[PDB]
């Protein structure tokens, strides 16, 4: 019955719409509108960089939703690289942040 | 020489009251040279030309080279339960698409229930 | 939403349970989340696991042609009724892809 | 609504429907009175699909956002020769709806929801 | 909790589990920036009791409590065959690692907008 408006996965915003129909007749027939965003807490603010500080603020223009990111998604892969001495040899080599999701 | 800018608005919330008919407006501004005509289809069939009524181009009221035009279309008011859409269109030749396809629902509009159920956890870190 | 697809058993001795397999994925469970608090609980999956209860009357056979796989449980009882589930993913709530009830007429 | 968030200047359209015969002299006033009314441009009436004698109108009046988003109303009048008064008005502004209760539902639970 | 309430010095683990076949190797850096090999011990692969099979190995990094509390941020990298990208990594600080404090800025705006 919904139809669905928004489904950004970057900020987890899924806005619907319906409208119920009244008591059996074809007036004030009120519309709605649902939204459901999923704050995630426990993720940075480079979303691909493992070392800034934690996100406290949380913005959201839904004018946009129907570039900064704020959770992950469960189709993609993210990397980065991290110096190695093994043999003391400094050596760059790509990691990824994201696994189990890179297969 | 300017893009010819398009709206389109619905039957008023007064008008749904004596149960006659209902109007929809599809209102096109700009299009400099005046070039323009609307054909309102519906489902993709275009509805017969008897029905919407364009009238001319007009100067806008500050107007150094731009125009406008207004066209309307005559419904039934007992076929609003389904809506059906009864989209509209423009045709101009500063377009690089040359369509601007435009249509409204009795869904699409100003909502009356706001119902925001944001939720707050740990495990959110990936979006399932 | 996904499909709720519905199995019986009529009366106990055997039962067979079909879910879609996804692509790209490498756990599989089908946790019975028949608790109060909700939090389902994982019964059988890959990666290695099983249940306390559900020990030699449970197995998982994966099939990438026909994009399913199959789950053999032998035998019955009351404890093993109820719902279940079926998913992927690394969080059994939150991944689920089914929702399928078991019942017996005994 | 489109119109108004896209930076540009509001227009409001009076439709005058339905006087026969067909005579009507639409005028639009702010603040009790009209100021330059050259400002907003109508049409001339023009015949229906439906039912024997009848004409429709049009009226626009372009405003712009900073003043349409705050304050005043911009009502429009009809003067057509079959009224009670000879005279008759309606009135719209931001708030000529419903007052759209919300609902928001938040949850602090980490246990149970994310559904 | 505890360690800290004696406001000496700080040890930070990393568990990493049910690995087949052994041999797997445990870096830390510290904000981007690779540590003595001397100042962190790593165990050895063991048995698995409850997984036939399998394998887990430990690794503790000990560090002052000052650093700790100044937001400095440290991190566990392994390598393994397995791994896809050969190479994973997890990382934690103050903030992230069980705190005390949820502070939060929910903020939205336009809520009716333009939505189609
Ligand atoms: C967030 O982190 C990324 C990754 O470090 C930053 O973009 C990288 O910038 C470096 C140079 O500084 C390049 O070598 C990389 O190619 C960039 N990454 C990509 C994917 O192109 C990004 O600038 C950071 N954002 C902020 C605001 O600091
Ligand atoms: C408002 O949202 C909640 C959460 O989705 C839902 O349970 C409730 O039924 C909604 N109310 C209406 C009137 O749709
Ligand atoms: C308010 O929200 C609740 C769910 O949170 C829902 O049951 C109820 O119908 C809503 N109120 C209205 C008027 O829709
Ligand atoms: C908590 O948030 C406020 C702003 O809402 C900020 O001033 C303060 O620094 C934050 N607390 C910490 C410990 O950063």
């Amino acid at each position: 019955e919904r139809i669905v408006l928004v489904d950004n996965k970057c900020k987890c915003a899924r806005i619907t719409s319906r409208i119920i129909r009244s008591s059996e007749d074809p007036n004030e027939d009120i519309v709605e509108r649902n939204i459901r965003i999923i704050v995630p807490l426990n993720n940075r603010e480079n979303i691909s960089d493992p070392t800034s500080p934690l996100r406290t603020r949380f913005v959201y223009h839904l004018s946009d939703l129907c570039e900064t990111c704020y959770t992950y998604d469960r189709n993609k892969c993210y990397t980065a690289v991290v110096p190695l001495v093994y043999g003391g040899e400094t050596k760059m080599v790509e990691t990824a942040l994201t696994p189990d999701a890179c297969y | 020489l300017h893009r010819p800018d398009v709206y389109l608005l619905p039957p008023a919330r007064e008008q749904l009251n004596l149960r006659e008919s209902a109007t929809i407006t599809c209102l096109v501004t700009g299009f400099s040279p005046a070039d323009v005509f609307v054909q309102w289809m519906q489902r993709g069939q275009p509805l017969s030309p008897e029905k919407y009524v364009t009238s001319a181009p007009m100067p806008e009221p500050q107007a150094p080279g731009r125009y406008f035009a207004h066209s309307i279309l005559t419904v039934s008011e007992e076929e609003w339960n389904t809506g059906e859409t009864y989209t509209c269109v423009v045709a101009h030749e500063a377009l690089p698409n040359r369509v601007t396809e435009r249509t409204v629902d009795k869904s699409t509009g100003k909502p009356t229930l706001y119902n925001v159920s944001l939720v707050m956890s740990d495990t959110a870190g990936t979006c399932y | 939403i996904l499909p709720e697809v519905k199995v019986e058993g009529e009366l106990g001795g055997s039962v067979t349970i079909k879910c879609p397999l996804p692509e790209m994925h490498v756990r599989i469970y089908l946790c019975r989340e028949m608790a109060g608090s909700g939090t389902c609980g994982t019964v059988v999956s890959t990666t290695n696991f099983i249940k306390a209860e559900y020990k030699g009357r449970v197995t998982l056979k994966q099939y990438p042609r026909k994009n399913l796989f199959l789950v053999e449980v032998t035998q019955l009882t009351e404890s093993d009724s109820g719902v279940y589930a079926c998913g992927a993913g690394m969080n059994t709530d939150r991944g689920k892809t089914q929702k399928v009830t078991l019942n017996v007429h005994s």
